[PDB]
RNA sequence: GGGCGUAAAGCGCACGCAGGCGGUUUGUUAAGUCAGAUGUGAAAUCCCCGGGCUCAACCUGGGAACUGCAUCUGAUACUGG
RNA sequence: AAGGCGGCCCCCUGGACGAAGACUGACGCUCAGGUGCGAAAGCGUGGGGAGCAAACAGGAUUAGAUACCCUGGUAGUCCACGCCGUAAACGAUGUCGACUUGGAGGUUGUGCCCUUGAGGCGUGGCUUCCGGAGCUAACGCGUUAAGUCGACCGCCUGGGG
RNA sequence: GCUGCAUGGCUGUCGUCAGCUCGUGUUGUGAAAUGUUGGGUUAAGUCCCGCAACGAGCGCAACCCUUAUCCUUUGUUGCCA
RNA sequence: GCGGCCCGCCGUAA
């Protein structure tokens, strides 16, 4: 049932007394298509080994987010070492217009309408943190109403 | 050139010879030549069969040949007509009368010679080598063995230097004389030169 | 309770500032623990352990400090529980799959041990096998016959055994450590303030827990 | 809607005029600010609701927009006198 | 304030801090252009000259040695009165104000208690070293912030040229 | 006949030197680290103790040949108390 | 505790 995506693969070296030895890294994302998503990162000497090793690593690491009809009501931003990510709700009919790994993350998450945009550096590994960046730090109406000791209908009004 | 031949170093301890007979100086050369001729002819003829090992023994006025195989039906035919033709040809090659025997290979995934030329045959049909190596290793580990190592070397499609790869899991001790190591090689001719294949199988340590 | 059968913190210069709510007035150069807020949550933790043992939770005991060693090994193996006595290995929980092989080797060797020299009289091999059995039993004696992944852990010293606490937090298992003035409440823990190196204190600690667990089965 | 310890970037250090920014009540003023109203802000172009050329480019009807300026009336929480 | 300031004594003179009490009543912060103060070297006029020492002269070393090493040695280093206005002038961190978990010291005041003793409780100023959350590309900073904020000023826009 | 710089196979050397890696688990955004480091020993990553590591593989050692001491069997073409 | 000893043509593994 779980849907998986592959983001990027690259070759990585290391120097020893006899020369250089090479290895590969894989970055994958996994989501349920409803609001739960995770990511994993693996290393190996051969590409399929790293590909498979990232998968279950992503599977064990999962979080849940609360969306609303395919998005939420928060223009939210998230930051990491060198990435700034901006996402905001889209009305309807639009898609997942977004540059790189943000596309895959928002697709596996379950979102169908968003207006994302990325600033700063754009290496895949840091920008994938867009999940942890702002997705789970989003607030739904009922939770805000409960936390503020109020009712939802007058929270909206 | 660093490794001693695994089969040669164990011929006196835990391994038998392939040719067993006694002779003097006057007949050594021609005995060896006749054995070479018959072995080469049999290997050529039974290429479509699954031949593993040929053992030649010389009774006083005769020659005895035993063939190990995994598909004895094809070698032995509907009736014994094909073995009769082979016996006639062998008795032609070596003047003394000949008698033929057939052996049976129970587990073809062992006995590295068969694995090696199977991999070469796969390579001739233009298949990715990694799949073949992994397939053979998994089969051998599944049928029960404490170790196996395979390797391929040569022009693997690219023009750059012949690259070498090898996979191994389990135990393959080469410095222990007590070990039962079965080793054989093969080669495959393609459109880009020849490719070498070597296989080690660890059947089990012998006291 | 009322016997005040527990000592108090070490010193006012070796103390974690996170323990300000639990601290009492310090007089003799050393910190004093407020006992007025140690009974209720202690009883709550006892009730929690009781309901877990009624659910055959397979509680686990730790606390290697050369003082609680014999005490925890006596409290365990008494009702129905297991214990760790020496050299908590890094990865008993996060890497349990590998420790299963060590348990299996121990089982094989203890089966062979009862008739050890009969199989072979080469004394060197028998000697080294017995030596390795001794080396292996201390680190796995209390855990050999347990199913795997217990449902609760009781810890004597919090900061001294932080590796076990981190493993439990990673796995997601409730823990019941005892926190002193030089430790800090970090994991999801039923906190029991009080001294942890006083023999009377630790004995009072384990007696109630052992009695509660042995009652929980019935 | 960016930066200045080491990537480019804090004057060698002070005093100080013009400028920029003001701790707290009370009372007045309505300058800033806010709400209405009126006069203007050409037509054409853009947008919306329509119509006619076999449809479309094309032409046309009505409406919003023209973020502004001035004048009058009112409000007094926050800046200013 | 910065550059910086060390034998002892006298004369003239500036700033900081603490205790208690009284007084005036927002009199404040920052500051383009302007003004002042700035190590060493260097310049002008007049003195002084022990040691040290650019330039310079010999002796070595070296393939060569206009250097490092050795023997000498002038300007200069010192004083008075004027110029010059630059330094890795560096905490490579601009000036004010407010808020935010802790330990171990140094130095200088003051209150109380037996003031017994090198005692015990506090309470101000200025300075070293570890380290939490947080921040940071990382190194690290961490109540004397590179943390959370406000006011004003000065600077940056690929490397050479 | 040309191409060992298109290859297989087979050799030399560092060097009979004692090292070289992997699975799982943790630490770091990452290249990676940890284990393999630390105390004592050995010809030796040979071993004990300690330690967020827990175990494995190729290596080391041992199994092979020959030489040094005795005991059974056999006694020619070999030996003579 | 201090005597001396300089250089290495142009491009070029995936």
């Amino acid at each position: 049932e779980l849907q998986e995506k592959l983001i990027a693969v690259n070759r990585v070296s290391k120097t020893v007394k006899g020369g250089r030895i090479f290895s590969f890294t894989a970055l994958t994302v996994v989501g349920d298509g409803n609001g739960r998503v995770g990511f994993g990162y693996g290393k190996a000497r051969e590409v399929p080994a790293a590909i498979q090793k990232a998968m279950e690593k992503a599977r064990r690491n999962m979080i849940n987010v609360a969306l609303n009809n395919g998005t939420l009501q928060h223009p939210v931003k998230g930051v990491h070492t060198g990435s700034r990510v901006f996402m905001q709700p889209a009305s309807e009919g639009t898609g997942i217009i977004a540059g790189g790994a943000m596309r895959a993350v928002l697709e596996v998450a379950g979102v169908h309408n968003v207006l994302a945009k990325a600033y700063g550096s754009t290496n895949p590994i840091n920008v994938v943190r867009a999940t942890i960046d702002g997705l789970e730090n989003m607030n739904s109406p009922e939770m805000v109403a409960a936390k503020r000791g109020k009712s939802v209908e007058e929270i909206l009004g | 050139g660093q490794k001693v031949h695994p089969n040669g170093i164990r011929l006196g301890i835990v391994k038998p010879w392939n040719s067993t007979w006694f002779a003097n100086t006057k007949e050594f050369a021609d005995n060896l030549d006749s054995d070479f001729k018959v072995r080469q002819y049999l290997t050529k003829e039974l290429a479509k069969a699954s031949v593993s090992r040929i053992v030649i023994e010389r009774p006083a006025k005769s020659i005895r040949v035993t063939i190990h195989t995994a598909r004895p039906g094809i070698v032995i035919g509907k009736k014994g007509e094909d073995v009769e033709k082979l016996r006639k040809v062998v008795a032609d090659i070596a003047g003394v009368p000949a008698q033929i025997n057939i052996a049976e290979v129970r587990k073809p995934e062992l006995d590295a010679k068969l694995v090696a030329d199977s991999i070469t045959s796969q390579l001739e049909r233009r298949v990715m080598f990694r799949r073949a190596m992994k397939r053979a290793v998994q089969n051998a580990m599944r049928l029960g063995a404490k170790g196996i190592k395979v390797e391929v070397s040569g022009r693997l499609g690219g023009a750059e230097i012949a690259r070498t790869e090898w996979y191994r899991e389990g135990r393959v001790p080469l410095h222990t004389l007590r070990a039962d190591i079965d080793y054989n090689t093969s080669e495959a001719h393609t459109t880009y030169g020849v490719i070498g294949v070597k296989v080690w199988i660890f059947k089990g340590e012998i006291l | 309770m009322l016997k005040a059968g527990v000592h108090f913190g070490h010193q006012t210069r070796y103390w974690n500032p996170k323990m300000k709510p639990f601290i009492f007035g310090a007089r003799n150069k050393v910190h004093i623990i407020n006992l007025e807020k140690t009974v209720p949550m202690f009883n709550e933790a006892l009730a929690e352990l009781n309901k877990i043992a009624s659910r055959k939770g397979k509680i686990l005991f730790v606390g290697t400090k050369r003082a609680a060693s014999e005490a925890v090994k006596d409290a365990a193996l008494s009702c129905d529980q297991f214990f760790v006595n020496h050299r908590w290995l890094g990865g008993m929980l996060t890497n349990w799959k590998t420790v299963r092989q060590s348990i299996k080797r121990l089982k094989d060797l203890e089966t062979q041990s009862q008739d050890g020299t009969f199989d072979k009289l080469t004394k060197k091999e028998a000697l080294m096998r017995t030596r390795e059995l001794e080396k292996l039993e201390n680190s796995l004696g209390g855990i050999k016959d347990m199913g795997g992944l217990p449902d609760a852990l009781f810890v004597i010293d919090a900061d001294h055994e932080h590796i076990a606490i981190k493993e439990a937090n990673n796995l997601g298992i409730p823990v019941f450590a005892i926190v002193d003035t030089n430790s800090d409440p970090d994991g999801v823990d039923f906190v029991i303030p009080g001294n942890d190196d006083a023999i009377r204190a630790v004995t009072l600690y384990l007696g109630a827990v052992a009695a509660t667990v042995r009652e929980g089965r019935s």
